[PDB]
């Protein structure tokens, strides 16, 4: 048989990078979980797969402002996958 | 209330 | 390109534990006596149970757990049998700091603690297989600055 | 003008996840930097991106061993990168 | 699908720092008596600088640098005007320990430390445009253990 | 000497 690190094939995406805050709406959900699931439900059906899809949550995530802080929102994926992930639909 | 995590 | 089998129906489980209350968290712990509960979390949990569903996963929500109710179900999921899955997934929706989500009362479960309770010895059945955490949480209390840039 | 976040458009290339160790043959390179390299000089000119790449050398690393502890290594990207790498060549 | 800009000849800079002589460690950090030399890094660093060159990199090399050089030469870069580069590069081989890298001295540098100097604000030459480091260190001292898993 | 970083 074949062996493969303990921690493969996760993947983790954070609404923020470290020592930061994510934004909730509460009126309409947060930055992260709204644009996630948008970006899921547009392009899963087409076949990307989920690092590209977390890079446009990415880019989207970053054009959203708090203008009462003058506050931004960095999400980070990480990840230990050694294949491509999509969801097919 | 009207912002954070 | 290789990629991740993805064909069962369902493909797995997608856990949603949906923090909402933290009145415990300001009564108990000193630094936390102004953390506001998460109004308007219930948003998100839909969103991710319409997602996912489409997608075709087995929804598993949780409302206002403590930290020890949170490890508690990560050990419902660790102990159960994936064979017949092809991926899993686990949303948290909590406040947190660096490195942390916390529970509704207030206690501190590191991420790392969360996720490794899937590793592929802790749960063979998922050995193999995707495995994911989407955290939507604070990791800290500063404000991220922005820096201006040409228009795409 | 647009504004996004400080921390955008940065990868960052872990040769291993936390608590680990990685690998270095003394008589060949890393692990970690032997198979990124042959992964970026042999997909880099077919215009794969980055994080294409490097998943791929998750699964080439996972296959390595360690028979002197049964020991293992796995790799882990962190990006906040809003759109898609390539290194054209 | 938006890509990154990557038309500039050449591309950017890529530093590397490579770490191999540990004499000054094992004599002054207690805990690190016994960390070996880095034989055979060169090979990585040469890989590094065939690769990159390749790819349309200016390769900058830097041999043996204890922590207080590693963050003059990431000052170096930091302060140098990149506005007709499309890109960064910043490989590190050297020891490390958990969110760290060694320094040849044995002294620790965060990781968040090294890449933090090239944010948006530090570095606007840089502003919109990917920055990537490679980190070639132990994270720890433990070793990862392997899972079976059937064979693709 | 055979082995990690």
């Amino acid at each position: 048989t074949r062996y493969i690190p303990d921690e493969a094939d996760f993947l983790l995406g954070m609404a923020t990078v470290n020592n930061c805050v994510s934004y909730r709406n509460p009126a309409e959900g947060t930055w992260y979980i709204q644009s996630l699931c948008q970006s899921l439900r547009e392009r899963c059906p087409r076949g990307d797969d989920i690092l590209t899809i977390l890079t446009e949550v990415n880019y989207e995530v970053s054009n959203k402002d708090d203008k009462k802080n003058m506050g931004k929102q960095m999400p980070q994926p990480t990840f230990t996958l050694r294949k491509k992930l999509v969801f097919p639909s | 209330x009207d912002x954070f995590x | 390109d290789k990629v991740y089998q993805m064909k069962s129906k369902p493909r797995g489980y997608c856990l949603i534990i949906n923090n909402h209350n933290f009145a415990k968290a300001r009564e108990k712990v000193p630094k936390l006596h102004s953390i506001r509960d998460r109004n308007g979390t219930h948003l998100d949990a839909g969103a991710l149970t319409t997602t996912f569903e489409e997608l075709h996963f087995e929804i598993k929500p949780h409302d206002d757990c403590t930290v020890e109710q949170i490890y508690e179900i990560l050990k419902i999921y660790q102990l159960m049998d994936h064979s017949n899955m092809d991926c899993f997934i686990c949303c948290i929706l909590s406040h947190g700091d660096k490195g942390i989500i916390y529970g509704t009362d207030g206690q501190e479960a590191p991420i790392y603690e969360l996720t490794s309770q899937f590793t592929g010895l802790k749960c063979p059945s998922l050995a193999g297989k995707p495995k994911v955490f989407f955290i939507q949480a604070c990791q800290g209390d500063n404000y991220q600055k922005g820096i201006p840039v040409e228009t795409d």
